[PDB]
């Protein structure tokens, strides 16, 4: 108590624990992935199937930004949906007073001054959602920035988000990702994410994978059916 | 647009033409230009007539609220008032409206005037409208607090058919209404035709 | 005032004049109505002063803060965009002409208008201000597309010499600055140096 | 917010106010102050409590402040509180000057100021002014009038009233030795030292531990006197001597 | 103090709304049945004194001339909801040249209720639930009409309901002696013999308020001689 | 303690207990079974009274012509969102003077409910809404929980025992869609039958439903003319 | 931003603001400073002990002027200080573009007691940790003022604010005089600094400020050793 | 806007089956100067609704901008949905008929063509905020050059073929350069249909002046 | 200088009969010395028992037009139940004088039938004045149509003739005759016509050329 209780108090060491059950949210929540390379930004998001009468990509945790960024998310998908409109109307004002799309380091910089400004004050919780973002320019390449809930932005040329993040990471760290091709990338995330998925823990699943590169003349797109099923394929093939 | 109304010893009588005009043309000869607030208060329309229409409506709804809330009808002077002070904080923003509202009340028989401008007049005798002016002329020559039922409707009906017949802005027929202590009874509804053969034969 | 700008291959030359009439007195004989606003991009200004000075002003501050904010230097474009926005937000009571010319990495040399009203759109030659009316046929007649350096700044300062000598609210002496990958360079043509036309005298 | 805050604006169990409570026990060991009325004039006595020798002291007075032309206040309490209550009570008075041309009746000023300090007690979520007010003044309709109000926004007229430490041992000395309707300049002023020396026992009757005002009406105009430290002096000398000689004829 | 007005219970619902109900049955005991042949109210007036007036003690009002109100609890918290409900009908009146239908008034007498918070509106709002239960009889285009209003704003058309001190209990009996097709005769007689019996003190002319709606009549409140017509075959 | 008295706390878990509340509310509300065909969509609730006097409140709301929602929780909260989302779908008719998708309504409802579980001193909508409509790409069934988080479905059943519904609806989703609306109804009658215990009876007095089709404006059916419906319905499994 | 409406300093039972004798406190605990008055103007004084030297002591400054006649001195917290400092040279220039004079230094000190007032009084905010020595010049007279964080305010002739203040207050009482000059002046503020300043006080370490007919003006290292050297 | 300071002149429309085909010239004239001769009149909204303007060019400008940002919200969205031409002719109406209401309009008469679901829509707004849909349209002084021989034309054949359509718009705006002072003798002309829209680029009309030689 | 207002032209007449209303309109929609469209109805049908005829500035038309659409279905919603022609014409007067001070440059006939199966045509004004007669023409040619209108249907100023109640036959004769007359003087006016006839058996719409000038 008092050191716990909001997120404009520090613990008598000055931790910020309201932050730290956040981050424990979005641990807890399912897994998403996101990998760039040198032609193409992919990201993997693990649907938990609550019951089979659900529609397929029903609740998406991957929402499109702008016309050119992804946001893959993780923890609270209320909380996710509001920062996706959030994100979308900052790339608005940005087009509005520049003419032109918001760069994806600045956007990650301003969405994540945002949350970390709704962690601040005892009138307001901090998100209990982390995102990745990812975009794709003629003169920046491609382009992932991963924010947490508390509000830090940084560039990845891979990360996780979830339970396994960490298990994602190490075991796809035999991939030079820097300088891949994003058709197989994607195979290659539908394998990691096969993997790290726990069938124990959550019997029913599903994926939603999409990517943003120059294969799709800058503007972020979901992936299409042919190469989900091959991709599909290809992850049950390495399920060995 | 002509009406007049005027108190004696027996209520009130209020008259009025069914003439409305757009401009030199007639847009309609069938206005009900006396308009009924409530089962015992009374309004007209002069100037304005959907202004004239609008504020007499919501002076029916405040007052019905008023005797809802206090179990009272409302005083004629306490609407009177509450309307006056209601088109007054619009002054001067292009309104014309003017209209005596009449009724029975813990007072006996009460005529009040209220119009765009605010002026808020009591009195025995009113009349406002294009025709007015000529109304004045009989109702004042005719009029006397003792008249029968029967003496104020006629002496109504013919000041109103000389206003018609003089002005050209009024017309139609006559809506005719006595306000005693219950309420208001429709004496008449008569045609300005019918009216100038009855008064020449 | 008048003012005149052109892009060459890989950068832009921009020319103003150098007078300020409140009627017909000059308010200030020498005054500059081209502003950096970035180390590669410029605006002439012209029509009302105090418009033009406190647009300018604005434009530079949001502008810097912005270039700050991406840690990487700005575009003629965005800039463009940016003057549009604010000319057109304000077209009420901000009655100005703005040409926005420069280089940018991305892009090269470009130029764009925003006269009154608030619009943007990029024009290969950009002419602006009272006297810009009297040089249309001369850039017309004389603007071939490929041209250098060297030659696009002859040019300006041919068009703008006869704009200042037959416009009376446009005078002085001429002020010429070519921005480029190289940088940004300045010079005032004056009295002499001015290129002077035959006259018909009989 | 819920644990955080200090409610001080809410009701008690037992239904009274313990903000109101403690201003007024904060008052009663807070200085001083003491009205009395004459049939010529009012008379104010206030003690003065931080009486170091580095004070500078060129105030007029520190207590005793003058609300506007006719009016005069002593406050008891917190002095920063105080200031800006004073100020207060200063532009309301000018503001009724203004809009009547007519100086602001006493009862007028006081209603005014207890309904500001209700309102504050009944909301606002902040701590009440622990500053009890005693207003003394002039006016068309009754003339010499002096009251005393409460933190709580209550106030009394009186004829002569004390606040501070030893209240009810001063206004027993006061219902013992007033005489209503009969009391003038001196024999006020007298009775004004014999409490400031009574009430007040510890560090018997200083010159410089208080400060003396009147308030009188000549030529139809209200003036208010601060007496000198000569004065306070001279009132010293009078107390003793009366003293002196009631203790001999003992 | 801790807990704040937004708050729920571990089972998931607002225990400020509980105590509404709560001191919903510290109210006075009121008793609404609607009939074909129109609608009546009557409530305990539950006398202190001899000294208080019984004009001043009345918990039935008029929305409308088609419309009475029955109120049970914080009859001083009724009072503003019951301005609202008349002037929105008014309001209704004067848009649409007709009189508002019963249902819309409860509807709208909902939309009232259970609005305030501490900080989650204008300032000059509400900061408590209302803890009235209204019983809104009334006549419209749908016949005779009663409608329950719960102050947890879950309004319902109910055909007969007791509420107030004496609510259960009292309500299984009145629909035991309660019928589908009882005339309005009947419906006043069975619900005057129900207060009867469950008076926690003997009652008479000056311990009742009965009001009536009818299809033809407008609203009328039984005076003392009706009141006591009616009660002497009973 | 003290992570379940306010809105804007973390507990230790990674939860919001106001949340948790809002959850067991819509659980703890009245039984409704929602579903759809290839083409039409179909709500049946059955409507709860607080006595058998009571003439059991109507839990289906008409937002649009298109649209229809049912609700399950706080009324007030239900009644608010109702109108909220109906001032949306005139809104987008009279500017665009198209229906507005119910995908898009979902949205805009969910960012709604987004707001209250930041604001301070603000409560979650304690009402789940079951949302059928109909517009250019079908029909749609979607579930807006307290929680602010919407679910799309082909058939949902929220309210007190609810699972029997739930493994009903599980086991013949695969034949949901293919079938008419005759059929379609009766599914939907039969799983809000199988929510009920056996002693009790789905009486045609206390249920109703809100249907809206490809030619078929969104229509609520209550007692008398849902009988045609209830007609040759099994008995109590 | 919300902002709390409720006064975190409320009065205790025995009506004491102990929140403002704990603001009191932090001010004792802060820096020590003095003020000193003479027949012809103030002098403040005052100890800026930093760490090490690694800081430059030089680049910042303690005493702080408000107008040309009007400076001041802090004991507590410099946070609190700057913000104030930086309202009473709003409230100075305010009155100066008002009334086309300077400002009165007791008309100055009013204000910022008013200022920590409505702090102490108000919600959300917590009380100023600073006790504030004010010299001011005008109409051809000295004046010092004592402000202190529970927002009363005195004229006071010396004053001493910080560790060891009570023996300071009795010491300047010793060495005070009704009719000393600014020379004496000097020689007492400085050796009332140097009897309590815990650590062999140097130029740097000693920076102060004086205000009579001629304006305030803060003096420089030079002639700070330059009286250091003289009064020994 | 209170003044419209730089005005494109009229914008032509018609509608053939299965699309529609729309023409403005490329010219922005500040009053009785052409200042600006290769500037877009024509805004694409999506792959099946395209706007061409008159008026004031900032304010179209604008009003594109706008446009353009809320058809990317709507793609951003990704329900499988997309903005009629009747929804964006309605919106336009009500941006419109808001803009005036606020004593601020916009100074552009707008012509929306369109084509979806197997249905070729042509919407006509003003910056008064008219709004109705014809099978011919025409802005600005078009309204009073083409429109009657759109009209004439439409009236004889109902529905004419694509190529049809073209050359019509082609002869109207041949007409309009001989009789408009605010005209170019080059235009750019666009089609939307089932394909999606296309914009033909620059192009110029055919100019005959065989009756100057007939003066004497 | 703007100008907020201009006028489109248009006109709009309705007769109510004893158990019918018609509302005829043409579907002229001009603009100064141009015909935009020969296809833009004036009425506009509301419920099965309502239908609205709105002339004069086009775009307010469309936007009331949108705002009674949008008023009925807030009604609807909370009443559960229809407007009636009394409540549409109360609520439409009560809309106008929101606007008092920008008026709606727009002449409006309310024709329905009430709950006793009588017609009921409502005229009103750019302010909101309303009244219920039994015939009414607006707009352009309103000048042109009531004398007419006044002599046939009202049997106005007539000797010797009984007053037979219209039947739905004599009142479409005569509002096609009495548009076919309104075309030719008229400019604002022909080339088509739309007619509403709501009855208890629905509303049903005819179409009819005019003077195409």
């Amino acid at each position: 108590t008092g050191y716990d209780l909001s997120a404009s108090t520090f613990s008598p060491d000055g931790r910020v624990f309201q932050v730290e059950y956040a981050m424990k949210a979005v641990e807890n929540s399912s897994t998403a992935i996101g990998i760039r390379c040198k032609d193409g930004v992919v990201f993997g998001v693990e649907k938990l199937v609550l019951s089979k009468l659900y529609e397929e990509g029903s609740n998406k945790r991957l929402f499109n930004v702008d016309r050119h960024v992804g946001m893959a998310v993780a923890g609270l998908l209320a909380d996710a949906r509001s920062l996706a409109d959030i994100a979308r109307e900052e790339a608005s004002n940005f087009r509005s007073n520049f003419g032109y799309n918001i760069p994806l380091k600045h956007l990650a910089d301003r969405v994540a001054m945002y949350v970390h400004a709704y962690t601040l004050y005892s009138a307001v919780r901090p998100f209990g959602c982390s995102f990745m973002l990812g975009s794709y320019s003629v003169n920046d390449g491609a382009q992932l920035y991963m924010i947490d809930p508390s509000g830090v932005s940084y560039g990845y040329w891979g990360c996780a988000i979830g339970k396994a993040r960490q298990a994602a990471k190490t075991e796809i760290e035999k991939l030079q990702m820097k300088e891949m091709t994003c058709r197989d990338i994607v195979k290659e995330v539908a394998k990691i994410i096969y993997i790290v998925h726990d069938e124990v823990k959550d019997k029913a699943f599903e994926l939603e994978l999409s990517w943003v590169g120059e294969l799709t003349n800058g503007r972020h797109e979901i992936v299409p059916k042919d190469i989900r099923e091959e991709a599909e394929k290809y992850a049950k093939e390495s399920l060995k | 647009t002509t009406t007049l109304a005027f108190k004696f010893r027996h209520g009130v009588i209020v008259a009025a033409d069914s003439r409305a005009t757009a401009g030199a043309y007639i847009a309609s000869q069938t206005v009900k230009k006396v308009i009924e607030i409530n089962p015992y208060l009374l309004g007209t329309m002069a100037g304005g007539a959907a202004d004239c229409s609008f504020w007499e409506r919501l002076l029916a709804r405040q007052c019905r609220i008023y005797e809802l809330r206090n179990k009272e009808r409302i005083s004629v002077a306490a609407a009177s008032k509450l309307l006056a002070n209601m088109v007054y904080q619009y002054k001067g923003m292009g309104l014309s409206m003017g209209t005596m509202i009449c009724g029975w009340d813990k007072r006996g028989p009460g005529l009040y005037y209220v119009d765009s401008e605010g002026n808020r007049i009591s009195g025995a005798t009113f009349s406002v409208g294009s025709g007015s002016v000529y109304a004045y002329g009989v109702m004042d020559r005719g009029y006397s607090y003792d008249l029968e039922v029967e003496q104020a409707y006629d002496l109504a009906r013919r000041a109103i058919y000389q206003a018609t017949y003089r002005d050209a802005y009024s017309g139609g027929a006559v809506n005719l209404y006595h306000v005693r202590e219950d309420g208001w009874i429709r004496v008449s509804s008569d045609n300005v035709a019918d009216l100038h053969e009855k008064y020449s034969g | 005032t008048t003012i005149m700008a052109v892009q060459f291959d890989g950068g832009v030359v921009l020319g103003a004049d150098s007078r300020t009439t409140t009627g017909s007195y000059i308010a200030n004989r020498v005054t500059d109505k081209l502003t950096p606003i970035h180390d590669r991009i410029f605006c002439c200004r012209s029509g009302s002063a105090a418009d033009t000075q406190a647009v300018a002003d604005a434009v530079t501050y949001q502008l810097g803060f912005h270039s700050i904010e991406l840690n990487e230097p700005p575009l003629v474009h965005t800039a463009a965009s940016l003057f549009k926005e604010m000319c057109y937000r304000y077209r009420e009571d901000l009655m100005a002409g703005i040409i926005i010319a420069g280089w940018d990495p991305q892009e090269g040399g470009q130029v764009y208008s925003v006269p009154m009203g608030g619009m943007m759109v990029r024009q290969s030659f950009a002419i602006g201000g009272s006297g810009s009316s009297y040089i249309y046929g001369y850039v017309d007649a004389t603007y071939r597309e490929g041209m250098t350096k060297e030659e696009c700044l002859q040019f300006t300062a041919n068009a703008l010499a006869l704009a200042m000598e037959r416009d009376g609210s446009s005078g002085g002496v001429i002020r010429l600055a070519a921005i480029a990958e190289s940088g940004v360079e300045r010079q005032v043509l004056l009295g002499d140096q001015i290129p002077k036309f035959a006259v018909a005298t009989l | 917010s819920r644990r955080y805050d200090s409610r001080t604006t809410i009701f008690s169990p037992e239904g009274r106010l313990y903000q109101v409570e403690y201003a007024m026990e904060a008052i009663g060991h807070a200085g001083t102050c003491l009205g009395i009325l004459a049939n010529d004039g009012v008379l104010l006595a206030a003690e003065r409590r931080n009486i170091h020798k580095l004070l500078d002291e060129v105030f007029f007075s520190e207590k005793i402040y003058k609300l506007n032309e006719d009016m005069a206040c002593s406050v008891a309490g917190i002095t920063s509180d105080a200031n800006v209550l004073t100020n207060e009570l200063r532009l309301i008075a000018q503001r009724y000057l203004l809009q009547y041309q007519e100086p602001i009746p006493c009862e007028q000023l006081v209603t005014a100021l207890c309904d500001i300090k209700q309102a504050y007690t009944q909301f606002g979520g902040k701590r009440p002014f622990g500053v009890s007010l005693l207003y003394i003044g002039w006016d068309k309709h009754y003339g010499f009038q002096l009251y005393q109000s409460d933190p709580s926004g209550n106030y009394g007229g009186w004829k002569a009233t004390c606040i501070g430490n030893n209240s009810a041992a001063a206004v027993s000395m006061l219902k013992q030795d007033y005489k209503e309707g009969e009391m003038t300049l001196k024999s006020a002023l007298a009775l004004a030292i014999k409490v400031l020396n009574k009430t007040m026992d510890v560090s018997k009757l200083s010159a410089e531990k208080v400060e003396i005002a009147t308030l009188t009406r000549e030529n139809g105009k209200t003036v208010i006197r601060v007496l000198k430290q000569k004065e306070v002096e001279q009132l010293i000398k009078k107390h003793e001597e009366e003293e002196a000689k009631a203790e001999r004829e003992k | 103090y801790d807990r704040g007005v937004n708050t729920f219970s571990p089972e998931g619902r607002l225990f400020q709304v509980e105590y509404a109900i709560e001191a919903i049955k510290l109210g006075s005991t009121a008793i609404g049945i609607q009939t074909s042949e129109g609608v009546c109210l009557a409530v305990e007036k539950r006398i202190t004194s001899p000294l208080m007036e019984p004009s001043s003690i009345e918990k039935i009002v008029e929305i409308d001339a088609h419309i009475g109100c029955a109120m049970s609890g914080l009859i001083a918290d009724a009072k503003t909801l019951i301005d609202k409900a008349r002037v929105e009908t008014q309001n209704h009146w004067f848009t649409y040249n007709e009189t508002m239908t019963v249902e819309s008034v409860t509807q709208a007498v909902s939309n009232l209720a259970l609005q305030f918070g501490e900080e989650d509106a204008d300032p000059g709002a509400m900061s408590r639930p209302f803890g009235v239960a209204l019983l809104f009889g009334g006549v419209d285009e749908k016949g005779p009409q009663l409608f329950h209003m719960d102050p947890s704003g879950t309004f319902v058309q109910c055909d007969a309901r007791a509420i107030g001190s004496a609510s259960e209990g009292a309500q299984s009996s009145l629909q035991e002696v309660y019928h589908k097709s009882m005339t309005l005769k009947e419906a006043i007689k069975s619900s005057l013999i129900i207060l009867k019996q469950v008076m926690e003190e003997k009652l008479n002319a000056t311990n009742i308020e009965l009001a009536t709606v009818q299809p033809g009549q407008n609203f009328h409140m039984f005076t003392k001689e009706e009141l006591e017509e009616v009660i002497k075959d009973i | 303690n003290q992570y379940d008295n306010d809105v804007t706390v973390w507990s230790p878990q990674g939860r919001i207990h106001q949340i948790e509340y809002a959850m067991e509310a819509v659980k703890q509300g009245s039984a409704t079974v929602g579903l759809k065909s290839k083409t039409h969509a179909v709500l049946v609730a059955l409507k709860r009274a607080q006595s058998e006097l009571a003439a059991h409140q109507k839990k289906i709301l008409h937002v649009d012509n298109h649209i229809g929602i049912s609700i399950a929780g706080l009324t007030a909260d239900a009644r608010l969102l109702c109108n909220f989302m109906r001032q949306e779908c005139l809104d987008s008719r009279f500017v665009f003077d198209r229906p507005l998708p119910v995908s898009r309504l979902v949205s805009l409802i969910g960012s709604k409910t987004q707001i209250p579980t930041q604001r301070y001193g603000r409560r979650p909508y304690g009402v789940g809404l079951l949302i059928a409509g109909y517009d250019d790409m079908g029909p749609h069934i979607f579930q807006t929980c307290p929680s602010a988080n919407y679910f799309d479905c082909r058939a949902m059943s929220i309210g007190a025992r609810s699972q029997s519904a739930r493994t009903y609806l599980e086991r013949h989703m695969s034949e949901f869609m293919e079938c008419n609306l005759n059929e379609l109804v009766k599914h939907g009658l039969r799983a809000l039958r199988e929510t009920l215990p056996a002693e009790q009876d789905l009486t045609t007095k206390n249920v109703s439903i809100g249907i809206v089709g490809k030619d078929l404006e969104f229509t609520i059916y209550d007692d008398d003319d849902v009988s045609p419906f209830l007609e040759g319905l099994e008995e109590r499994p | 931003e919300r902002g709390y409406s409720f006064s975190l300093t409320t009065f205790s039972p025995s009506g004491k603001l102990v929140q403002i004798e704990y603001a009191l406190a932090a001010v004792a605990g802060g820096a020590p400073s003095v003020g000193i008055k003479a027949a012809n103007g103030v002098v403040l004084a005052t100890e800026k002990k930093q760490k090490s030297i690694l800081y430059d002591e030089r680049s910042v400054h303690k005493v702080e002027p408000i107008t040309k006649h009007i400076g001041l001195v802090y004991s507590g917290m410099g946070p609190d200080y700057r913000v104030l400092v930086h309202r009473a040279r709003k409230l100075a220039q305010q009155y100066y573009l008002v009334y086309q004079e300077p400002i009165p230094t007791a008309q100055l000190v009013q204000r910022v007691a008013s200022v920590m007032q409505e702090y102490t009084q108000s919600g959300g905010v917590r009380p100023f940790g600073v006790s504030l020595l004010i010299c001011g010049w005008n109409e051809g007279r000295p004046y010092l003022f004592q402000s202190d964080p529970s927002g009363a305010y005195f004229a006071w002739k010396a004053t001493a604010m910080g560790k060891n203040y009570v023996n300071g207050k009795t010491f300047l009482e010793k060495r005070y005089n009704e009719d000393l000059e600014l020379e004496d002046a000097i020689h007492t503020a400085i050796l009332t600094l140097k009897e309590s300043f815990e650590g062999q006080m140097t130029e740097d370490n000693i920076e102060v400020g004086i205000c009579n007919e001629a304006g305030f003006r803060r003096l420089t290292p030079t002639e700070v050793k330059d009286y250091l050297a003289a009064i020994a | 806007t209170q003044n419209p300071m730089v005005t494109g002149t009229s914008v032509l429309g018609v509608k053939f089956e299965g699309g529609v085909v729309i023409a403005a010239d490329m010219l922005g004239s500040y009053g009785s100067l052409a200042r600006f001769r290769n500037i877009s009149r024509i805004m694409r909204v999506n792959n099946s609704t395209m706007l061409g303007a008159s008026g004031d060019y900032a304010d179209f400008q604008y009003l594109k901008q706008v446009l353009g940002q809320m058809v990317i919200d709507e793609e951003l969205l990704g329900d499988g949905h997309s903005y009629s031409p009747r929804a964006i002719h309605s919106w336009l109406t009500r941006a419109m008929y808001s803009r005036r209401s606020k004593m601020n309009p916009l100074w552009n008469t707008m012509v929306i063509g369109g084509y979806a679901d197997g249905e070729s829509f042509l919407g006509y707004v003003d910056m008064l905020g008219v709004a109705y849909e014809a099978p011919s349209l025409a802005t600005g002084y078009g309204a009073y050059l083409a429109q009657p021989l759109l009209r004439e034309v439409l009236e004889k054949q109902p529905v004419l073929s694509q190529t049809e359509a073209r050359d019509l718009v082609e002869r109207c705006m041949r007409v309009l350069y001989y009789r408009d002072a605010r005209s170019y003798n080059r235009f750019q002309i666009a089609t939307v249909t089932e394909k999606g829209v296309e914009i033909e680029g620059p192009l110029s009309t055919e100019t005959n002046w065989d009756i100057a030689h007939m003066i004497s | 200088r703007f100008s907020p207002y201009v006028f489109n032209g248009g006109t709009i007449l309705a007769i109510a009969g004893e158990d019918f209303a018609i509302v005829a309109s043409d579907t002229r929609l001009s603009e100064g010395f141009s015909i935009h469209t020969r296809d833009s109805p004036k009425c506009y049908k509301l419920t099965d028992k309502t239908v609205i005829g709105c002339s004069g500035f086009h775009g307010d038309c469309l936007t009331l037009t949108k705002i009674i659409e949008a008023r009925l279905k807030m009604y609807k919603h909370s009443n559960n139940k229809a407007m009636t022609t009394g409540a549409i014409a109360a609520m439409l007067s009560t809309i106008l004088y929101s606007r008092r001070f920008f008026p709606y440059y727009v002449y409006n006939i309310i024709g329905g039938l009430d709950e006793e199966g009588k017609g009921a045509v409502y005229s009103f004004d750019p302010v909101g004045s309303y009244q219920r007669d039994s015939f009414k023409a607006g707009g352009s040619a309103s000048a042109m149509l009531q004398p007419l209108l006044d002599n046939q249907v009202g049997f106005k100023n007539m000797q010797n003739v009984e007053h037979v109640p219209l039947s739905l036959d004599r009142a479409m004769r005569l509002v096609k005759d009495v548009f076919i007359s309104a075309a030719e003087r008229d400019v604002y006016t022909g080339d088509a016509l739309r007619i509403c006839i709501v009855t208890k058996e629905g509303i049903r719409e005819e179409t009819v050329s005019l003077r195409k000038d």
